[PDB]
């Protein structure tokens, strides 16, 4: 029924500016007081702004500074948050929140819209197979890989033979090297069954708009 | 600036263990709320008002506490309760750091697998070896490489999943990557876990000059 959802964010260079969007559905949006909570990368919450039902009465996190601006459009059900002289502590999920009483507990949040202050550029990661080949193995099960290095921003996503091998399927958190994201991804099958059944690693970077396919093959020693 | 602290940061229960975790203001304040977050969705609203439980929160868990000092309680734990709470109040510009609730289970030791460098990567001039170690518990385990007999320390990075939806194993990569040249001036390399399933590690182990 309630709906909360948010949209505008992106990468953006230090010193810059960004408006994000919250489109409300399934409640009388202008009977409710409104804000904003950001998560950044340590997963600390911090509130950033707050918004009176009227439009008439607002407040801000310590932090902010007087460099954002809340506001809201009653007609529309949306509601905004204008940054700018955006820094590197901003980075962060920032969360469209709604209030319920006037203790202001926060009773239905939004999906999150993702922003990222720094001057790094777009990037698509490498993707490399991942086969035994030296450290061959000899049990009932075979554990393959794949490696995806070199991308940015977050995320990527991970998927073997377009999601058919869902069990055994292990994809790890990515970390920043030399500035750039690299994550792994492993598989674990029957043994019997590879090489004669094919496996293949999806790797999908939406921020750059590719799509890679790797075949795991045995390697030519 | 009043200010919350949460305690403990981590702890752990098998499922049918009395919970209980903490949140400290730095001066009296009232109407304490309670945040419940789980990887990849948005924090939902559990406790409220102190004691009012939201909509959907099952009666085994309980809010209480006054002045400076509130608590959140759990009877009979769940699988299902594993999650981030965080402490909130009205007057406070950052939330408290929160607890996080993390399901004990029997000790398993780590299937590990090693990974030559891809002649791919090779090509463009890196050499990462991969090493898995999956399906292992407790979380803290050691991780050591040796490169033709002595051990190595600069250019490795170990990254954990969260506690395994289903088992509540966790699962982990140590990746040691290098220039192609580093690599081309080695032949043996090994991965080691030591956990406490065994004294004794496993090992993993490829001579670079072999295939
Ligand atoms: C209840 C309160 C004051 C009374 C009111 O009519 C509405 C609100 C909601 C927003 C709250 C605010 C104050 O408490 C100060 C807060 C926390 C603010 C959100 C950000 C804030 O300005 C701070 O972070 C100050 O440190």
């Amino acid at each position: 029924e309630v709906q909360l959802v948010e949209s505008g964010g992106g990468l953006v260079k230090p010193g810059g500016s960004l408006k994000l969007s919250c489109a409300a559905s399934g409640f009388a949006f202008g009977n409710y007081d409104m804000s904003w909570v950001r998560q950044t990368p340590e997963k600390r919450l911090e509130w950033v702004a707050f918004i009176g039902s009227g439009g008439g009465r607002i407040y801000y996190g310590d932090t902010m500074k007087g460099r954002f601006t809340i506001s809201r459009d009653n007609a529309k059900n949306t509601l905004y948050l204008q940054m700018s002289s955006l820094k590197s502590e901003d980075t962060a999920m920032y969360y469209c929140t709604r209030h319920y009483n006037y203790y202001y507990s926060m009773d239905y949040w939004g999906q999150g819209t993702s922003v990222i202050v720094s001057s790094a550029k777009t990037t698509p990661p490498s993707v490399y197979p991942l086969a035994p080949g030296s450290a061959a193995q000899t049990n009932s099960m075979v554990t393959l890989g794949c490696l995806v290095k070199g991308y940015f921003p977050e995320p990527v996503t991970v998927t073997w033979n377009s999601g058919s091998l869902s069990s055994g399927v292990h994809t790890f958190p990515a970390v920043l090297q030399s500035d750039l994201y690299t994550l792994s991804s492993s598989v674990t099958v029957p043994s019997s069954t590879w090489p004669s059944e094919t496996v293949t690693c999806n790797v999908a970077h939406p921020a750059s708009s590719t799509k890679v396919d790797k075949k795991i093959v045995p390697r030519d020693c | 600036d009043i200010e919350l602290t949460q305690s403990p940061a981590v702890m752990s229960a098998f499922p049918g263990e009395e919970v209980t975790m903490t949140c400290s203001a730095s001066s009296s304040i009232n109407y304490m709320h309670w945040y419940q977050q789980k990887p990849g969705t948005s924090p939902k609203r559990w406790i409220y008002d102190t004691s009012k439980l939201a909509s959907g929160v099952p009666a085994r868990f309980s809010g209480s506490g006054s002045g400076t000092s509130y608590s959140l309680t759990i009877s009979s734990m769940e699988a299902e309760d594993a999650a981030t709470y965080y402490c909130h109040q009205r007057s406070i510009f950052t939330f408290g750091s929160g607890t996080k609730l993390e399901i004990k289970r029997a000790d398993a030791a780590p299937t590990v697998s090693i990974f030559p460098p891809s002649s791919e990567q090779l090509t463009s001039g890196g050499a990462s070896v991969v090493c898995f170690l999956n399906n292992f518990y407790p979380k803290d385990i050691n991780v050591k490489w040796k490169i033709d007999g002595s051990e190595r320390q600069n250019g490795v990075l170990n990254s954990w999943t969260d506690q395994d939806s289903k088992d509540s194993t966790y699962s982990m990569s140590s990746t040691l990557t290098l220039t192609k040249d580093e690599y081309e001036r080695h032949n043996s390399y090994t991965c080691e876990a030591t956990h406490k399933t065994s004294t004794s590690p496993i090992v993993k182990s490829f001579n670079r000059n072999e295939c």
